[PDB]
């Protein structure tokens, strides 16, 4: 299947005193592998998966240098944007950045992205061809002109199409035992009576990896989206994910209803029914 | 690994 | 400032079986800004040893965190997640229900 490497950065100003709170995290697919937190004691990029602990001191030194520099870019940015937006010195504000690369099943480059936000709104993002920028408003257009004059897109494009992919491939190999393993959902159904005439059937998917999953209900073999509820996929806390989908049915008609589960770890159709 | 050396300022 | 209120789910890491150790999770997502106060409660009292994930966010910029602690469920003990955020007038409590 397909794979991705993504980095996420959040800076939040502390206008009364000191530098922003800065939190950076990196993922391969749905696995967090590194972190930096400005409030933590180490002031180093830190490992969060066993397979990145292979990397030597050079790696940790380079990743720390880069993340610290990034934190200072956001320090300055929070000032600059305050000014672009004519905002006072009193309030806290937020800069977010995410970037990364997707690759296909052949592990070749598919697409890259680099998006930036101020106070949770779109600000500037690299277009899909990695050669120009989408600026949402006039402040961001000022940023776009700066980044065009300094040839930022060209640097980023070379990272996203090359370096990002190469490191992604290194990680998938080095962490193969987990990163290339798929964990199929563990499924079951439960039944819950509301009244004498209505029941809920809930279809459960537990302990799966990666997080991408589809749960669907049919009634007599036809798609049923009416009277359904689907919770957001959620992390279990041990690296795997969970989801359920429910349907409300007339009690006594449960056998008409089937839950269908698609996931990368399933080679074949999974269907569940309440025969119990 | 991260994009480096340092993102350009906004 | 865009303000977005947190969605909350409260649930166990593993299937819940009375008498057997486990982990209680409170997953908060969809919120902005990032300042949030999340507590796990046992029979209405704050649990002291609660850890959380490192802050991250969705493509729509909204944040998400996982708060978690060890626990051993029983028939009679009640568990809940209490959240406060600038969008909430009063704290929001979601009870842990083992069917959800």
């Amino acid at each position: 299947g397909s794979h991705s490497m993504r980095y996420f950065f959040t800076s939040v100003s502390r206008p009364g005193r000191g530098e922003p709170r800065f939190i950076a995290v990196g993922y391969v697919d749905d696995t967090q592998f590194v972190r930096f937190d400005s409030d933590a004691a180490s002031q180093r990029m830190e490992p969060r998966a066993p397979w990145i602990e292979q990397e030597g001191p050079e790696y940790w030194d380079g990743e720390t240098r880069k993340v610290k520099a990034h934190s200072q870019t956001h320090r300055v940015d929070l000032g600059t944007l305050r000014g672009y937006y004519n905002q006072s010195e009193a309030g806290s504000h937020t800069v977010q950045r995410m970037y990364g690369c997707d690759v296909g099943s052949d592990w070749r480059f598919l697409r890259g992205y680099h998006q930036y936000a101020y106070d949770g709104k779109d600000y500037i993002a690299l277009k899909e061809d990695l050669r120009s920028w989408t600026a949402a408003d006039m402040a961001a257009q000022t940023t776009k002109h700066k980044w065009e004059a300094a040839h930022v897109a060209e640097q980023l494009r070379a990272y996203l199409e090359g370096t990002c992919v190469e490191w992604l491939r290194r990680y998938l190999e080095n962490g193969k035992e987990t990163l290339q393993r798929t964990d199929a959902p563990k499924t079951h159904m439960t039944h819950h009576a509301v009244s004498d005439h209505e029941a809920t059937l809930r279809c459960w998917a537990l302990s799966f990896y990666p997080a991408e999953i589809t749960l669907t209900w049919q009634r007599d073999g036809e798609d049923q989206t009416q009277d359904t509820e689907l919770v957001e996929t959620r992390p279990a806390g041990d690296g795997t994910f969970q989801k359920w989908a429910a349907v409300v049915v007339p009690s006594g008609q449960e056998q008409r209803y089937t839950c269908h589960v698609q996931h990368e770890g399933l080679p074949k159709p999974l269907t569940l029914r309440w025969e119990p | 690994a991260q994009w480096g050396p340092d993102p350009a300022a906004a | 400032m865009i303000q977005r209120t947190p969605k909350i789910q409260v649930y166990s890491r593993h299937p819940a079986e009375n008498g057997k150790s486990n982990f209680l999770n409170c997953y908060v997502s969809g919120f902005h800004p990032s300042d949030i106060e999340v507590d796990l409660l046992k029979n209405g009292e704050r649990i002291e040893k609660v850890e959380h994930s490192d802050l991250s966010f969705s493509k729509d910029w909204s944040f998400y965190l996982l708060y978690y602690t060890e626990f051993t469920p029983t028939e009679k003990d009640e568990y809940a997640c209490r959240v406060n955020h600038v969008t909430l007038s009063q704290p929001k409590i979601v009870k842990w229900d083992r069917d959800m």
